[PDB]
Parts: C-alpha cells; sequence; structure tokens
RNA sequence: CUGCAUGGCUGUCGUCAGCUCGUGUUGUGAAAUGUUGGGUUAAGUCCCGCAACGAGCGCAACCCUUAUCCUUUGUUGCCAG
C-alpha cells in the first residue's frame, strides 16, 4: 500500500438472513475454507441466542456488537528514536470488524463444549456488556486515553 | 504582396509596448491600445526583397528549411512547405540539427529503417509491443524529423516563423553561415536575421500570409 | 545474469528444430542415442569441410542426413565417392538404411557455427583475439548482418587471469522472440587450455 | 468396411498438412471421408535442475506435445486405396491404418 | 424450441435448457435437492429467478459436469441467464447489475518451481 | 589435486531500471551534458521542460496458457428433437 491505494472486495450477504454484516462474521469465524461448517455454526449459535433469550435475532446480534465496538485505539509509532503511541479515532466499517474479531476469538477462548455454545454465550456476555471481548474494549480505550495527550 | 493585402491579415498587429525589444524602433509605425503597431510601408519591400533572394536561391536547386514549431501554425507550415517540394521543422527543434547534423543524420535513417521495414518489411508479426512500441518510435522521429528526412545535407537557406520561439535555428544557421529569413515580431531580436521581416508571427492568418507567399515564389523560382 | 539460450528460446517461433523425426518412448532414448553417434561421426571426418548444422529425419524404416555445408564439394568428393563412403557408415552406425543429402550455406560469415568454427580454428593457428573478432564482425555486417556480437572467454592469449571479452555491431535484440537470432559455439582447445566462443547474428525479424 | 488412418506428430500445422493431403485425396478419388478430427494432445513435460551442481530451485521446464489426427475413410474405392497408398508424407509423422 | 445457455466456471460446464411452465428443475436428470446437499448453493441457481421472473413460469432443464459444489452451481447460474438472455435479451440490464451474466475468470493458479505451493514460499532462515 | 590456471552451466543484487554510443556543445584536462528539473508510470514508462539532436541494449511488444465468441471437424467424446 506504498502507491497502491484500493477499494474493498465486497462480499455476498449472508445466505440466510441477507446480511452483508454477518457474512463478514461467518468468514471471520471461517477456518480452513469450510464455508459450509462455519455458516452452520454462526446460525446455530444464533438460533441458540434467538430461541432463549427474546429473539430478535438481527437486533439481537446487535446489542452484543454494540458493546464491544471500539469509538478510538491507539497506532504505535516510531518518531525522535522514540516509541510513542499515538491515539486514532478508528473509523465505523473496521469498527464492526475488530467488534466481531474479538468476539469470535473470545468464543474458542472459552470452556464450553462447541463452538455453537461459546460463541452464543459470547455474544450473550457481550450483549449484557461483560466477558472478554467488551473487556478487549475497555483495555483498547484504557490504553487510548492514556495517551490522550499526543492526539 | 501588397500593403493592402497585408493589413487585412493583421500582419500590422504585434504584441504589447511593455514587451519589445527597441532595437525594433525603426520598423514601427506607433501603438496604439498599449499594443505596437509595425510599419507596413517597412514591411512589404523588406519581404519582397526576402522572396527574391529566395527565389534566386531556388532557382539553383536551393534547399529550403522551413522552421516554425508554434503548436498554432504547426499544420500550416507544413502544407507550405511540402507545396514547393522543400523541408520543414515543425515540431520542438532539436538543438544541433545543422551542427550536430552528422550524429543527427543517423537518426533520420533509423527513421527510414523504421516506416521501410514497417511498410515493404511489413512485419505486422511481433510480439504485439513492438507494433506500438516501434510505432511509438517511428511516431515520434516523424513529427520531429519528418520535414527534413530527405535533405540530404545542409540547407541553403532557413525560413523562419518567430526569430524569438527559433532563437536556436536561427543560432546555429548563424555559426554555418546560412542565411535566414524571419518573420520578426515587435517583441523579438532582429540581429540574428539576414533578411528581417517584420510583422506578427502568431495569428494563424497573418503566418499563413507569408508562408503561402513563400512557398509560391519558391515554385515560381523552381519552374523557370 | 544467466541468458537464456537465443536458439533453444525460439524454437518454434522463428528457429527450426534440427532433428525432426517423431517416435515413442520405447525407442525415443535410441533414436536419441543414434542422432548422437551419427553427429559425431560425421563431425569430426568433415572437420575441414565447413559443416555448419546436421538434420537428421528418419523416415518410416530410414534416416536421412541433411549436412549443410559452405563447402559441398569437400563432402561430396571425385564423383559421389566421399557421400557414398559416409552413407555406408552412418547406415552402419544407425541401423536402418541412410541416405545423405548436402545444403550449400551460401554465406558462412552469415553462419554463426561456422563463425565460431572460424575464429575458433584461428586461435590454434595463434592469431590474436581482437583481431580474429574484429574480422569476424566486419564480415558479417559488410554483408547485411542487422547486427553481430562475437565473445571469447578464458586465458586470452594465454593470460593467466582468464578473461571475457566480446565486440558488437548493429543491433541484438535477444529479448525479441520474432528477432531471426542465428546463435552457435566453439570451443578453442589451446596451449593453455580452453577458450570458449559464443557468437550471435541478427538477421531481421518475423 | 472402413479404412481409419490415426496421424501422430509433434508438429501441428504440419499434421494437419498430412491429414489436408489425405482427405482432399480421398475427397477427389471419390472416397467419402469422415473427419479429420482432432484428438486429445498428450503432452508429456520435464523438468530438469538448470545447474550442474547445487541451486535447487534453478530448472529448465520443458514439454513435448504429441498430436492426434482421425482420419476416417467410408468407402474403401480401389482408386482410393492407390490415390493414398503412394501419398509422399511429411517424415515427422506417424501413421497408423486400422482395417 | 428450446432455448439454450452455456455457463461455466473453474473446471465445470454447465448446459441449461429452457422451456415455459412450473417451477422445475432437473440437473443430471436428478431434482436440484437432490443433486445439492448445501441449500445456499440451491438458492444461486434459484438467483437468475429472481430480477427475471419464474414462479411457475418456465421449465429449466439443466446438466453439467466438472469442477465441485459451488463451481458447478455457478456455471449454472451463468446458463440459465444466458437462456433468459436468450428468451428475450431486454432482460440484461437487470442481469448485468445483478452480477450474473459475467464469467468468472478466476482460475486456480499453477504451482511454480521453488515455491511450495502456487505462491506460498518455503519458510526462509536467516541462519 | 588446483573452480586462485579454464570452457560450458548456475546462484545472486533483480524483471531492480538500469547500461551505453554518434554528432553537437561545455571544461586546459580527467570528464560533463544528453541520462541534473516539474509531474506520472510496473518501468530511463510517458509528458512538459531542457545545449542538446538522435540512436542501440535492457522496459514494453512479438511467444505459451487462461477468461467470451465465430468458422472447420465429429470418434473412442456429445445426446437437444
Amino acid at each position: 500500500p506504498r502507491r497502491r491505494v484500493i477499494g474493498q472486495r465486497k462480499i455476498l450477504p449472508d445466505p440466510k438472513f441477507g446480511s452483508e454484516l454477518l457474512a463478514k462474521f461467518v468468514n471471520i469465524l471461517m477456518v480452513d475454507g469450510k464455508k459450509s461448517t462455519a455458516e452452520s455454526i454462526v446460525y446455530s449459535a444464533l438460533e441458540t441466542l434467538a430461541q432463549r433469550s427474546g429473539k430478535s435475532e438481527l437486533e439481537a446480534f446487535e446489542v452484543a456488537l454494540e458493546n464491544v465496538r471500539p469509538t478510538v485505539e491507539v497506532k504505535s509509532r516510531r518518531v525522535g528514536g522514540s516509541t510513542y503511541q499515538v491515539p486514532v479515532e478508528v473509523r465505523p466499517v473496521r469498527r464492526n470488524a475488530l467488534a466481531m474479531r474479538w468476539i469470535v476469538e473470545a468464543a474458542r477462548k472459552r470452556g464450553d463444549k462447541s463452538m455453537a455454545l461459546r460463541l452464543a454465550n459470547e455474544l450473550s456476555d457481550a450483549a449484557e456488556n461483560k466477558g472478554t471481548a467488551v473487556k478487549k474494549r475497555e483495555d483498547v480505550h484504557r490504553m487510548a486515553e492514556a495517551n490522550k495527550a499526543f492526539a | 504582396v501588397s500593403m493592402r493585402d497585408m493589413l487585412k491579415a493583421g500582419v500590422h498587429f504585434g504584441h504589447q509596448t511593455r514587451y519589445w525589444n527597441p532595437k525594433m524602433k525603426p520598423f514601427i509605425f506607433g501603438a496604439r491600445n498599449k499594443v505596437h503597431i509595425i510599419n507596413l510601408e517597412k514591411t512589404v519591400p523588406m519581404f519582397n526583397e526576402a522572396l527574391a533572394e529566395l527565389n534566386k536561391i531556388a532557382s539553383r536547386k536551393g534547399k529550403i528549411l522551413f522552421v516554425g514549431t508554434k503548436r498554432a501554425a504547426s499544420e500550416a507550415v507544413k502544407d507550405a512547405a511540402l507545396s514547393c517540394d522543400q523541408f520543414f521543422v515543425n515540431h520542438r527543434w532539436l538543438g544541433g540539427m545543422l551542427t550536430n547534423w552528422k550524429t543527427v543524420r543517423q537518426s533520420i535513417k533509423r527513421l527510414k529503417d523504421l516506416e521501410t521495414q514497417s511498410q515493404d518489411g511489413t512485419f505486422d508479426k511481433l510480439t504485439k509491443k513492438e507494433a506500438l512500441m516501434r510505432t511509438r518510435e517511428l511516431e515520434k522521429l516523424e513529427n520531429s524529423l519528418g520535414g527534413i528526412k530527405d535533405m540530404g545535407g545542409l540547407p541553403d537557406a532557413l525560413f523562419v516563423i518567430d526569430a524569438d520561439h527559433e532563437h536556436i535555428a536561427i543560432k546555429e544557421a548563424n555559426n554555418l553561415g546560412i542565411p535566414v529569413f524571419a518573420i520578426v515580431d515587435t517583441n523579438s531580436d532582429p540581429d540574428g536575421v539576414d533578411f528581417v521581416i517584420p510583422g506578427n508571427d502568431d495569428a494563424i492568418r497573418a503566418v499563413t500570409l507569408y508562408l503561402g507567399a513563400v512557398a509560391a515564389t519558391v515554385r515560381e523560382g523552381r519552374s523557370q | 545474469g544467466q541468458k537464456v539460450h537465443p536458439n533453444g528460446i525460439r524454437l518454434g517461433i522463428v528457429k527450426p528444430w534440427n532433428s525432426t523425426w517423431f517416435a515413442n518412448t520405447k525407442e525415443f532414448a535410441d533414436n536419441l542415442d543414434s542422432d548422437f553417434k551419427v553427429r559425431q561421426y560425421l563431425t569430426k571426418e568433415l572437420a575441414k569441410a565447413s559443416v555448419s548444422r546436421i538434420v537428421i529425419e528418419r523416415p518410416a524404416k530410414s534416416i536421412r542426413v541433411t549436412i549443410h555445408t559452405a563447402r559441398p564439394g569437400i563432402v561430396i568428393g571425385k564423383k559421389g565417392e566421399d557421400v557414398e563412403k559416409l552413407r555406408k557408415v552412418v547406415a552402419d552406425i544407425a541401423g536402418v538404411p541412410a541416405q545423405i543429402n548436402i545444403a550449400e550455406v551460401r554465406k558462412p560469415e552469415l553462419d554463426a557455427k561456422l563463425v565460431a568454427d572460424s575464429i575458433t580454428s584461428q586461435l590454434e593457428r595463434r592469431v590474436m583475439f581482437r583481431r580474429a573478432m574484429k574480422r569476424a564482425v566486419q564480415n558479417a555486417m559488410r554483408l547485411g548482418a542487422k547486427g553481430i556480437k562475437v565473445e571469447v572467454s578464458g586465458r586470452l592469449g594465454g593470460a593467466e587471469i582468464a578473461r571475457t571479452e566480446w565486440y558488437r555491431e548493429g543491433r541484438v535484440p535477444l529479448h525479441t522472440l520474432r528477432a531471426d537470432i542465428d546463435y552457435n559455439t566453439s570451443e578453442a582447445h589451446t596451449t593453455y587450455g580452453v577458450i570458449g566462443v559464443k557468437v550471435w547474428i541478427f538477421k531481421g525479424e518475423i | 468396411q472402413r479404412i481409419r488412418i490415426r496421424l501422430k506428430a509433434f508438429d501441428h500445422r504440419l499434421i494437419d498438412q498430412a491429414t489436408a493431403e489425405i482427405v482432399e485425396t480421398a475427397k477427389r478419388t471419390g472416397a467419402q471421408v469422415r473427419g479429420p478430427i482432432p484428438l486429445p494432445t498428450r503432452k508429456e513435460r520435464f523438468t530438469v535442475l538448470i545447474s550442474p551442481h547445487v541451486n535447487k530451485d534453478a530448472r529448465d521446464q520443458y514439454e513435448i506435445r504429441t498430436h492426434l489426427r482421425l482420419v476416417d475413410i467410408v468407402e474403401p474405392t480401389e482408386k482410393t486405396v492407390d490415390a493414398l497408398m503412394r501419398l509422399d508424407l511429411a517424415a515427422g509423422v506417424d501413421v497408423q491404418i486400422s482395417l | 424450441n428450446q432455448y439454450y445457455g452455456t455457463g461455466r466456471r473453474k473446471s465445470s460446464a454447465a448446459r441449461v435448457f429452457i422451456k415455459p411452465g412450473n417451477g422445475k428443475i432437473v440437473i443430471n436428470q436428478r431434482s436440484l435437492e437432490q443433486y445439492f446437499g448445501r441449500e445456499t448453493a440451491r438458492m444461486v441457481v434459484r438467483q437468475p429467478l429472481e430480477l427475471v421472473d419464474m414462479v411457475e413460469k418456465l421449465d429449466l432443464y439443466i446438466t453439467v459436469k466438472g469442477g465441485g459444489i459451488s463451481g458447478q452451481a455457478g456455471a449454472i447460474r451463468h446458463g440459465i441467464t444466458r437462456a433468459l438472455m436468450e428468451y428475450d435479451e431486454s432482460l440484461r440490464s437487470e442481469l448485468r447489475k445483478a452480477g450474473f451474466v459475467t464469467r468468472d475468470a478466476r482460475q486456480v493458479e499453477r504451482k511454480k518451481v521453488g515455491l511450495r505451493k502456487a505462491r506460498r514460499r518455503p519458510q526462509f532462515s536467516k541462519r
């Protein structure tokens, strides 16, 4: 990206709900190009989350994502022999991506029996803004507010 | 050409007062509207006298190099030049065309090899890049050297549109003793010019007049 | 860096194969070795016959050698004699019956192989390498080469430190697949070892 | 019955020239001919190390394409049989006949 | 007379024969459900019947070989649209905008000497 | 045995954008300019500018393959009616 700027591939929407957002999610959860088996785990987790937690499947997703979404972050930088930490205000599209990514990662780093149950309980926890993924947003802010001086 | 005949084309129009070169005091009628007005009393006899010597030169099989690289007039100089079986330079003059002719001559050989090969040698079997890449080279050489491609030697005279714009070509001529005939506008330096023709050197209507006149007298001088 | 063999890269494009017979895997190896043994035999016996190139093809149960030579009378010998004696031993080496064809090399100074051999033989005679090269170039151009270069490598003039040197007149676009580039090789076995000669000749395009 | 000729060669322009010869000859000698059909090209390949010692990543990648043609001749009219059967064909073409 | 469209993708190639009447689909003598165990892929063959409307309007009789699941479903997608355009060709502007007219040209990239795959490079040790 | 006497082959910086010549011009001269600049290109790519005008090798093109289609040919491939 020295010279060549680019657009971004605009992936197809989630097959079940027609959501580009959930397509960004299944892909992020996907491993070894196992798309078939990835969306299976995302839905069953949404189905587990939907059925027994007040429904509104897309909305349930947002309530949880709303909570792990980070408004600002820090970008490392090396000036006069010094590695300064510059807090940057982060753009909406990626805001979702980090939010989704930390939810997925916290789910695999969990004790429950399957990825679907884990994913479901991560969303639930995030929905109540608690657990690992939310905590990942908070460290980002503690780390950001600290270097507030250099913005 | 006639005083009446010239006036219509606007040969009499010159540059502003602010841009004049003082050496050209004799040939300025005066000025109006902060613009210099050239003297057509002075222009015509001097111009006719230019045509005579050109007519003489052409009648001993003399080679005439038309020079005028203004973008606006580049085409007109070509047609003017070809209409009398002579040679031209109609895009950026390469410094040393005359003084370094032996080296620039090689580029002429290159030109011919290229258009000859692309036609009689034909190729058209290429690699797909060479079609344009060789045309690229040929395209360039054509603008640069299309007009003198068959000149063979050093010209016997130069006819120049705008002495300041073409100061390089006029300077090479000077060094080689080649006589220079030039349209020399109020802002320019007439010192390099053996036969100074003072009039507008921009306006396509004015340019074509001298040039149209020049190419015509070559043919008369040729027709003998 | 390393350059691609300019004869090889152009095979199928503007350069012909020198072996052009067909054969299945069964006998492809045997045919290819038989080719080697005949080319070798002929290349020795005709060393002083300016043989620049040997084409071999194998129609049905036959083999026919074409000897491209700048000295056909030599190769042929008085009333077919030398042709004939070559035939009878090619046929031995080949196994199958054999026929020999002879193609004149009209202008050998444009033939890279005979250029390279000519310089090779000249280094063995004790000619100076700059001369031999420069005679080759000059000759090649006055006869209408679009370009030529000849390289010489290793221990020029018996120098202790081995050197590589080339001369080049005109035009030699080696990256142009279209370009008729005639390329070949020769080794000069000298009193102080081996001097390799490479030669390129550009003859126009398509 | 029918006579079918399988043609194989390493060079394409040369193979269908040999094919063309045969078909035309047949068509002129009043034989009826199915084909020529292009049967799939079997291209062997070879990858060889390019250096005399070590440098395992430095290689040449060669291939030999073997071209295939099927010439099917419906009526075996003897004039046709003699027409074909002393044709002068490119040496580097292998010709197979089925009977 | 049948209205036809060829479609292909990766190493697959699908032939697609259109005729009016119904919402019937028979790939390789088999049913749409039977042939594709994945229901998402089922949706892509249906797609060319979205912007262009079939409910019980035309029969598509199709077949395919080569490639895999999504290759065969992509290829059939492609071939239908061509058979739709065959039927009118006005329809296209819709199909263009859909992305369905295009022949997705992305083939698997060859494996290269000195590399572990088409691009994956042998791990590099500094010492 | 010597790759520190060699040929041929190969790695490598690196498919990086470089390397040069004639004539001209500048400097007593080694040399310079061209190929010092402003933009832009994958690129000494291209364009303006320019005491340089031009040209050659390398860049690109011509080559193989892949993506759409047309004509030819249907067996051992194909099966719409």
